[PDB]
RNA sequence: CCGGGCACUCUAACGGGACUGCCCGCGAAAGCGGGAGGAAGGAGGGGACGACGUCUGGUCAGCAUGGCCCUUACGGCCUGGGCGACACACGUGCUACAAUGCCCACUACAAAGCGAUGCCACCCGGCAACGGGGAGCUAAUCGCAAAAAGGUGGGCCCAGUUCGGAUUGGGGUCUGCAACCCGACCCCAUGAAGCCGGAAUCGCUAGUAAUCGCGGAUCAGCCAUGCCGCGGUGAAUACG
């Protein structure tokens, strides 16, 4: 049990990150369930438009975090050969919990 | 319906003073600017000065007002 | 009352964050206190050094801080002098660690807050406004740029009574957001008040 | 409807009829959105008032919102000061809407306790030619044949 | 064998398997009376095999989440429209003209600000 | 049916009639009727000798009531009134006690409306 | 209804618990 | 706002209770997002500088 | 639940799809009426977006800022008090005046969010608020959680009431240094006005109005019935 928990602000990002993970793992390993898509959590915030009201004014804004997970099945060499540290994505955020 | 619930809350401002003036006997007008605190038995007896805010009001303390506060006979408003 | 930021507009498609990384509950408020306090240091000292953009980026306590700039000989400094202090002061405050990094920006007169720099310089010397205006406008044109725009605040010229400026040249359509529409604010603190001054300026389609 | 016909809205048909009057009455039962106890209110008052009398509460349903619908009212009309009231005729589809909402509101002005029972008490009685509902029919017709003087404003 | 119809109707999904059979319609582990009790509306769900003249000739299972018990009813209506165009497609010459096969696409609108509720504005007195 | 200091429900459940009394609401109702090991849901006509001395029994002395319980508030009242207290002072010009606002819709404590110029 | 504090509409509209609102 | 009334960010408040969260840069008094430690007008400004990553124009 | 599998619902990334393209009609054209096909059409529904300028509109009390006044002092710390005052008047709301209703058990169906001392399954104690113990969840797996209207069953019987919960007396928990001024909550008791509202006036044209609950931000706590979102059921009517 490999899990590799995948997070971020940017979508393309994620894609990005996690198909170059899976395209490395899948000259080695196996049948690989591959990239997997979270559920994302948004988190919304109003703000009243104008300091000093105009209450009926606001606008608001939302982030949210975007979560991919990988799950390969039984690596062994060949696929942490390409893995250790070979990724262009900055935004990306990656975990791995075993 | 009030209500502080275990080890009724008396601030040791006038606590540690009352029960070291109640040993040399009753004493006139004391300096209260701490209407948070409860007001417990030893306390009857003595006169009490309360800070409204602005002034310094004196209060006879018996025995049928042990259960309230300092404060309940201090009015912070002044109307009519 | 309207005409809200056009780069907050921007910020999805046809535009970037100056700052591009992830964190959670427990860090994201001082690390962008942190990006604030980088950004304020760089506008502190490098403000007439002719810098455009502030991009920092994190991996993991790996800061990437990128200055673009339209004169890197003052950044670097001559045999890279310059790139030691400010580049040590820098993580004098900050314990992560950080290493800088320069980046060239050609054309200072296409880059919309670059321009916005220029013409509130030309107004805190107390230059008729409007000749600085359409002289913005032309530079801008005059290379590209399929639009461009320039709006100055009241009090122009130190008059007493506020009033609005205005020659915009070539088609800046702020509404529709389809084409890299760049924007530039810039604060002239003279004696008779303060000037605003935003250059907007249009290049791209796609 | 300034610049368009407003289109009348096609009500769904009925699951136990088949009838498009019977959902718009049940539409006219029916407050705070609930179509379901409105639907429950109407067919056990459809059990009470076909049991009560012996008699399809399908036709008696029909006689009696058609013993309610007017042919005549009145609208008010500004002419030379103050307005005045000048009959006219009704549309089919108003003689509809008028008819069902007398009928809700004179079966919930009646003294019976339960809603169904209201219902289906309010139209025997129009079916028969009697009751609230004709009554404020027949007000509304008096309007007309009174004010009839005035029958050179039509517009 | 067995035909499937999925439909949706206002939040709600009603997986519907069509076979042959008496007539016997069962939900989630209940009877279709049963998981649908004293609901007036409850007919108009098997209404679509009516102008088939199932129900007798035919013999279902139906799978139904999410909504309210109304939406799970439109549902089960259009899963099995879908279910009887794919076991018998000349049906859909008596299934359009009902309008048995159009997805009921009326959602609850989103609420604004400044509003109560997504229209309701608040009321003003003396202006 | 007499069950406390004069107090004649009728022609009602039981436990609803004994709200009528003044100490009982509907919760003390039910306990009554709990530990009493009376049916609730019995009209008043229908009680029994034995159930309306059993019910008087339970009632009357485990809780104080009406008369007593009138002049207990009352004097309770008074009580936090004769001292200088600033609830007794709310008591006093009637207004309200629990700390709520004054400026506008205190009708209940402060009686009708009494509208003076302006 | 929902103003009367001792009944379970009015707890639910308050969202507290009790005696005539037990949890579970 | 004033600078002595951030006193909260030394914070030894004598006592728990009295932490309210103060937005960093311009100092608000009243109205402070304790995700971003900012206040609405802040945040607003700062959002539409971009110097918040993942913030977008919110729209559904 | 397991073995296992992705077909399905789903989650989330890229796409396809609508263009008056086809036909009848009318027309010089745009286009209009009608029809088939289609998930959908004549802008399919909802947003984000608000022109040159206007009212010397709003705030230097967010910020930044040009000038004029303050300096044992408007600056500054802390305690107490105040912004909560009441003989009144309006604005916005909440709850209601009930039988299409109330309460009681029993049972079923949402979406959107939130949670590392923070959300708190579960056992125990307590009528209860809540306390003790304690598992799990770095959360499509755990938890907030129960959705509420609804369904069946039951009681109430047109009555200031098994409507309505204001007011007040007492007892008690909790956050907190501390609830007199001035908190929320629980329990017992008290059970007010109010039986559809004068002149006048407001919102809404489709999932809209109406009604029902849920969540969130700010926050130790909370006077939130506010505000910002979420879904459940689901109208009436538009001659003009
Ligand atoms: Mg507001
Ligand atoms: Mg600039
Ligand atoms: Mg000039
Ligand atoms: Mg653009
Ligand atoms: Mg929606
Ligand atoms: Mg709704
Ligand atoms: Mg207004
Ligand atoms: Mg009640
Ligand atoms: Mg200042
Ligand atoms: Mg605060
Ligand atoms: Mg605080
Ligand atoms: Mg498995
Ligand atoms: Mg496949
Ligand atoms: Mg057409
Ligand atoms: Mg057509
Ligand atoms: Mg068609
Ligand atoms: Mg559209
Ligand atoms: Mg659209
Ligand atoms: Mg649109
Ligand atoms: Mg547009
Ligand atoms: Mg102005
Ligand atoms: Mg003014
Ligand atoms: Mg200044
Ligand atoms: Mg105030
Ligand atoms: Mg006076
Ligand atoms: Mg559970
Ligand atoms: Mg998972
Ligand atoms: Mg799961
Ligand atoms: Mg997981
Ligand atoms: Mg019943
Ligand atoms: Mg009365
Ligand atoms: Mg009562
Ligand atoms: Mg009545
Ligand atoms: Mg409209
Ligand atoms: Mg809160
Ligand atoms: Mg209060
Ligand atoms: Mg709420
Ligand atoms: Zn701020």
């Amino acid at each position: 049990k490999i899990r590799i928990k995948l997070r971020g602000f940017d979508h393309k990002t994620l894609d990005a990150s996690a198909q170059k993970i899976v395209e490395a793992a899948r000259r080695s390993g196996a049948q690989v369930s591959g990239p997997i898509p979270l559920p994302t959590r948004v988190r919304r915030f109003t703000v009243i438009r104008g300091p000093f009201k105009h209450k009926d004014s606001r606008e608001h804004f939302e982030l949210r975090t975007h979560n991919r997970l990988v799950d390969i099945i039984n690596p062994n060499r060949k696929t942490i050969e390409q893995l250790m540290t070979l990724d262009l994505p900055t935004g990306v955020e990656i975990e791995i919990k075993t | 319906p009030r209500s502080l619930k275990k080890g009724v809350f008396v601030d040791d401002h006038l606590l540690e003073k009352v029960l070291e003036l109640n040993a040399k006997g009753e004493k006139r007008l004391i300096k209260t600017w701490s209407r948070r605190s409860t007001i417990v038995p030893e306390m009857v007896g003595h006169t009490i000065a309360v800070y409204n805010g602005k002034q310094h009001v004196p209060v006879y303390i018996t025995e049928n007002m042990v259960g309230h506060k300092l404060g309940e006979f201090a009015p912070t408003r002044t109307y009519r | 009352g309207n005409k809200i930021h056009p780069i907050g507009f921007r910020l999805g498609i046809t535009r970037d964050w100056e700052s591009r990384w992830y964190a959670g509950k427990k860090q994201y408020r001082h690390l962008l206190l942190e990006d604030q306090r980088i950004r304020g240091l760089l506008e502190k000292e490098l403000y007439s050094a002719g810098l455009a953009r502030v991009d920092i980026e994190r991996a993991a306590d790996n800061v990437a801080v990128t200055v673009h700039v339209a004169k890197p000989g003052v950044v670097i400094g001559r045999g890279g002098e310059r790139i030691r202090v400010l580049r040590e002061e820098l993580a004098k405050l900050t314990g992560k660690n950080v290493a800088l990094n320069v980046q060239e920006v050609q054309n200072p007169n296409l880059s919309a807050p670059l321009v916005a720099q220029r013409v509130a310089e030309q107004i805190e010397r107390r230059f008729a406004v409007r000749r600085a205006i359409k002289q913005a406008v032309q530079r801008v044109m005059e290379s590209g740029a399929k639009g461009a725009k320039v709006i100055v605040s009241g009090r122009i010229g130190g008059a007493e009574q506020a009033r609005t400026e205005w020659a915009a040249q070539g088609r800046v359509p702020l509404h529709t957001l389809r084409a890299n529409i760049d924007y530039g604010f810039a604060l002239a603190r003279t004696t008779y008040g303060v000037l605003g001054v935003k250059a907007y300026i249009f290049l791209g389609e796609v | 409807a300034r610049r368009r016909r407003a289109e009348v809205r096609q009500l769904q048909p009925d699951l136990v009829y088949g009838d498009v009057l019977v959902t718009a009455f049940i539409n006219k039962i029916m407050r705070d959105g609930k179509k379901n106890l409105a639907a429950r209110i109407f067919y056990d008052a459809c059990k009470i008032i076909q049991e009560k009398t012996g008699q399809e509460p399908l036709k008696v349903f029909k006689q009696a919102v058609e013993n309610v619908k007017p042919r005549m009212e009145v609208r008010s009309r500004r002419v030379g000061g103050a307005n005045y009231q000048v009959p006219m005729e009704v549309s089919p589809r108003r003689q509809q809407s008028l008819a069902l909402r007398w009928l809700v509101q004179a079966a919930n002005q009646r003294p019976e306790r339960r809603a169904a029972v209201r219902i289906a008490h309010e139209l025997m009685d129009a079916a028969e030619g009697k009751g609230g509902a004709v009554k404020k029919k027949e007000d509304v017709e008096r309007m007309a044949e009174a004010n009839r003087a005035y029958a050179h404003y039509r517009w | 064998e067995q035909y499937y119809g999925t439909g949706r109707r206002k939040e709600a999904v009603a997986r519907v398997f069509l076979r042959p059979g008496n007539g016997k319609v069962t939900v989630n582990g209940q009877d279709f009376n049963e998981y649908f009790q004293g609901l007036v509306r409850a007919v108009a769900a098997l209404e679509p095999l009516r102008a088939v003249d199932a129900l007798g000739h035919f013999d279902a299972y139906i799978t139904v989440r999410g909504g309210g018990k109304s939406g799970q009813i439109d549902a089960i209506k259009l899963g099995i429209a879908r279910a009887l165009v794919q076991y018998n497609p000349d049906y859909r010459a008596k299934l359009k003209p009902l309008g048995f096969l159009t997805r009921d696409a009326r959602v609850v609108e989103r609420k604004k600000y400044g509003k109560h509720k997504a229209r309701r504005a608040p009321q003003y007195s003396k202006r | 049916a007499r069950i406390a200091g004069v107090e004649i429900p009728r022609n009602k459940r039981v436990d609803v009639a004994l709200t009528y009394i003044y100490g009982i609401g509907k919760a003390r109702a039910k306990e009554a009727l709990e530990k009493t090991g009376i049916n609730p849901a019995t009209r008043v006509k229908d009680l029994t000798e034995a159930e309306v001395v059993r019910l008087r029994e339970y009632v009357e002395n485990t809780w104080k009531l009406e008369g007593e319980l009138r002049a207990e508030v009352a004097a309770n009242i008074k009580r936090l009134m004769d001292i200088g207290c600033y609830r007794g002072l709310r008591h006093r010009r009637g207004l309200p006690v629990r700390g709520q606002r004054t400026r506008t819709n205190a009708r209940t404590r402060k009686g009708p409306r009494k509208t003076v110029a302006g | 209804g929902k103003g009367d504090r001792r009944t379970r509409r009015g707890k639910i509209w308050r969202g507290t618990y009790g005696k005539y609102r037990p949890r579970k | 706002a004033r600078k002595a009334l951030i006193e909260k960010a030394k914070r030894t408040p004598k006592f728990k209770v009295r932490a309210y969260t103060r937005c960093v840069r311009c100092g608000r008094a009243r109205s402070v997002y304790r995700f971003f430690g900012l206040c609405r007008i802040c945040l607003r400004e700062l959002a539409h500088k971009g110097q918040l990553p993942g913030v977008r124009k919110a729209s559904w």
